[PDB]
């Protein structure tokens, strides 16, 4: 079981954050907020690099290059943004997403982009001209997270109307719909490490690992407070597995991922904990909070 | 069914190793490789003043050969577009080969004369025998690993070689089923499996599985595989190939500028695809790993896909109406 | 033409015949995509066929389900339900001008409903027939023509 403890708080950011997340290489930490900013903070220190401003309107959603190279900024102002994070130079803006922007992320090969907005309607994007290359009218409700698999073949999405569906790439096909019976509200979607699970949060204090090629739910997580806001979940794979979340109670659960069971409860922010980041290399973990609290915590265990 | 504008003046075309990047020839003597996922051209490289007619990707990907119509034959790395290696010949080259098994060796048909096998590390080049002698129009191709090469003359005798030795290890002379000869367009090979297939002057695709030939020996009377023809309009056949898997086999009719799709096992056509009556067709490629076909024509390049059911069709979906199956216990409580 | 050859010419040219669009009428439905004659098979209604007597205890079903009931009326004894499986037929919207009309076939003995076409149907046209809901007590009608009842009832 891990012992996370508190190492550094980080904090700056002017209204509610909205994503962070560690560098590939685990060199920064880029902390998306409501105030148009983006922060790159140092992750391993907690030294704030710098702020990367920009986008007219609230910042919903920010994603790393796979060379930690650069920055896809997924703003309310229905705008994405494509920035160097060497320079912080906006080298692509994004426009066609009719209505806020709420998520986005890089194909495996960092060329390509999938975007979700409040439009309901999926936009895949390239990378060196920022050319909307596909948009799908994926859901009945506003997006709420779009990823990719391990390769880039699949596109998963997850919107309010409760549903998470799988998507060809090349051809938008939508290959898949999985359904627990009810429809409860998935506020976050992603794909295993291994391309062979999905972890999906509901927003009734459950998080859901299914298999893909099952297309059943394999395990289930309780214990957490997430009904209203998009709380991330991440794998926690530098050491034990587990999986990390936030959740309503100002916690930051960490469940054993096998058993499923609460191997650990990080407390200390005074907020909902809105956003979580695993460190790709070390057992690091960021945990950000909202405007409540305004802070970002690093956690080091050791194991 | 989708082109891209981006690209002038297409000319020839080939597939990387996994279906991802397309190099094609301009008339300029330009690369263009464009990729299929961005959908937009990935590399410009100053190949040649004269334009481009033979293409061919590295095992790896970082090599492709390319050849001018000024008898210019160069390699160029894909990353940063260098004039790896640079030759010239007479009698001006038709093709050009990598070895599929190494990327050092390549072989080359050229217009008048034998094929030449030479290699990237020394200067070297290895003429291929010739059977009569006099055919002075052989098309030739490794195989699907490179162990052997099969080559063709225009009076149909094939003749399969050894890579490493150029030893006759088969041969035998394919019929315009009288008695007559015919001039082999071309010999392609499946990537997967052993399944190969001949476009020849008689407009008769033939395509056989190289162990029989191997089992016939030198001189021997082999069957193809399959035989495939437009019995309606008897039309040439500019460029044909297989498909990813090898049990689809697709045939361009420069004539009519149409695609014929045929099977395998079978044989059977699977379909046609009717282009602009007004294109000359040129050049055809299959997506390695995709239903995704590439087709030059007039200098304008055009995509064909095919997709699942889905894509709108996923309740249940179902195609026929279902006769409910009644229970025992369908009406108790 | 044999009604059997027909419909087996309509399932296999259905799929590539009619598509389902965003619709001005409502939501999404079905235009259509080749020019389809008069009279000629436009789709099946394809689905689950039951009997009458177990209309109910699905519709209830479905009731207790919150899942809307897709059924047609084949004849007194038969029903075509769609709401679990079936096709592309259930995003057809209603016209008080149809082009299309349905019809109860008999194909071996067993019974489908086909939409087949009041008239040539060309491409792009969204697909709409006869309801012919029985008068309740109102569903407002967006079909735009100028013959339009104002209700399906
Ligand atoms: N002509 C019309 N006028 C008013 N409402 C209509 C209509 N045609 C269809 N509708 C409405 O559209 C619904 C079709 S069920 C399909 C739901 C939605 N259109 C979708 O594509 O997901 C019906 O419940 C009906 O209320
Ligand atoms: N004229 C009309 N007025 C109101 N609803 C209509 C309508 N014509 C069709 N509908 C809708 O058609 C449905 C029954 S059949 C469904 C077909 C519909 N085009 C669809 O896309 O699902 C009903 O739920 C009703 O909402
Ligand atoms: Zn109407
Ligand atoms: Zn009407």
């Amino acid at each position: 079981k891990p012992n996370y403890a508190l190492k550094f708080t980080l904090a700056g950011h002017t209204k509610a954050v909205s994503s962070v997340k560690f560098s590939p290489n685990g060199e920064w930490l880029a902390s998306s907020s409501a105030d148009k900013l983006i922060k790159i903070w140092g992750a391993y220190d907690g030294k704030f690099e710098k702020t990367i401003s920009g986008h007219k309107l609230g910042i919903s959603d920010v994603a790393w290059s796979s060379d930690s190279n650069l920055l896809v900024s997924a703003s309310d102002d229905k705008t994405l943004k494509i920035w160097d994070v060497s320079s912080g130079k906006c080298l692509k803006t994004l426009k066609g997403h009719s209505n806020y922007v709420f998520c986005c992320n890089f194909n495996p090969q960092s060329n390509l982009i999938v975007s979700g907005s409040f439009d309901e309607s999926v936009r895949i994007w390239d990378v060196k001209t920022g050319k909307c290359l596909k948009t799908l009218p994926a859901h009945s409700d506003p997006v709420s997270a779009v990823h990719f698999n391990r390769d880039g073949s699949l596109i998963v999405s997850s919107s309010y109307d409760g549903l998470c569906r799988i998507w060809d790439t090349a051809s938008g096909q939508c290959l898949k719909t999985l359904i627990d019976d009810d429809n409860p509200p998935v506020s976050f979607v992603k794909f295993s490490p291994n391309g062979k699970y999905i972890l999906a949060a509901t927003l009734d204090n459950t998080l859901k690992l299914w298999d893909y090629s099952k297309g059943k739910c394999l395990k289930t997580y309780t214990g957490h407070k997430n009904e209203k806001y998009c709380i991330f979940a991440n794998f926690s794979v530098t050491g034990g597995k587990w999986i990390v979340s936030g959740s309503e109670d100002n916690l930051v659960y960490i469940w054993n991922l096998q058993t499923k069971e609460i191997v650990q409860k990080l407390q200390g922010h005074t907020d909902v904990v809105i956003s979580t980041a695993c460190h790709p290399t070390e057992n690091i973990i960021a945990s950000a909070a909202l405007e409540n609290d305004k802070t970002i915590k690093l956690w080091k265990s050791d194991c | 069914d989708g082109t891209l504008d981006c690209i002038s003046m297409a000319l020839t075309c080939t597939f990387n190793r996994w279906g991802t990047l397309l190099a094609v020839g301009c008339n300029d003597g330009r690369i263009v490789i464009w990729d299929f996922l961005t959908r937009g051209i990935a590399k410009i490289i100053s190949a040649h003043i004269h334009p481009v007619c033979s293409l061919c990707w590295s095992r790896d990907g970082h090599k492709l050969v390319s050849a001018s119509t000024d008898n210019i034959v160069s390699q160029w790395d894909v990353l940063s577009g260098d004039c790896d290696q640079r030759f010239r010949f007479p009698s001006p080259i038709l093709k050009v080969q990598y070895h599929p098994r190494d990327q050092n060796k390549v072989l080359v048909c050229p217009m008048k004369s034998a094929p030449v096998m030479l290699t990237l590390s020394d200067s070297k080049h290895v003429v291929l025998p010739v059977d009569d002698d006099s055919d002075l129009n052989v098309v030739a191709s490794f195989d699907r690993r490179g162990e052997y090469i099969y080559t063709g003359n225009a009076k149909g005798k094939i003749l399969v070689l050894k890579t490493d030795s150029q030893d006759l290890v088969a041969s035998f002379r394919v019929t315009t089923g009288t008695s007559n000869t015919t001039a082999i367009k071309s010999i392609e090979f499946a990537r997967k499996g052993s399944c190969f297939l001949i476009n020849t002057a008689d407009r008769i695709i033939r395509v056989y599985d190289g162990r029989e030939i191997l089992t016939c020996g030198r001189d021997g009377e082999p069957e193809p595989m399959q035989k495939l023809q437009d019995l309606v309009n008897r039309t040439p056949w500019k460029k044909c190939c297989f498909s990813g898997d090898g049990e689809y086999i697709v045939a361009g009719s420069a004539r009519q500028h149409a695609l014929y799709i045929w099977e395998k096992s079978i044989g059977n056509l699977v379909k046609i695809l009717h282009g602009t009556r007004g294109e000359l067709l040129l050049d055809v490629a299959w997506h390695p790993v995709r239903p995704i076909i590439a087709s030059i024509s007039s200098g304008v390049v055009s995509i064909w896909a095919q997709n699942q059911v889905e894509n709108w069709s996923a309740f249940k979906e179902l195609d026929e109406n279902v006769e409910y199956e009644e229970r025992e216990s369908e009406f108790d409580i | 033409l044999p009604m059997p050859m027909r419909f087996r010419h309509l399932k296999k040219t259905s799929k590539e015949a009619v598509g389902v669009y965003r619709s001005p009428i409502h939501g999404r439905g079905l235009f259509c995509k080749r020019n389809i004659d008069a009279g000629e098979m436009v789709i099946e209604y394809a689905g689950i066929v039951i009997r009458s007597i177990l209309t109910d205890k699905r519709e209830k079903y479905y009731d207790s389900k919150g899942i809307g009931c897709y059924m047609f009326r084949i004849d007194d004894s038969e029903v075509v339900d769609a709401t679990m499986h079936g096709n592309a037929a259930r995003f057809i919207n209603h016209s008080c001008e149809p082009n299309c009309y349905s019809r109860v076939i008999n194909i071996d003995g067993q019974k489908h409903i086909v939409i087949f076409a009041m008239r040539k149907i060309y491409r792009g046209e969204e697909l709409t027939y006869d309801y012919k809901f029985p008068i309740e007590d109102k569903l407002p009608c967006n079909c735009g023509a100028k013959k339009c009842r104002k209700f399906l009832n």
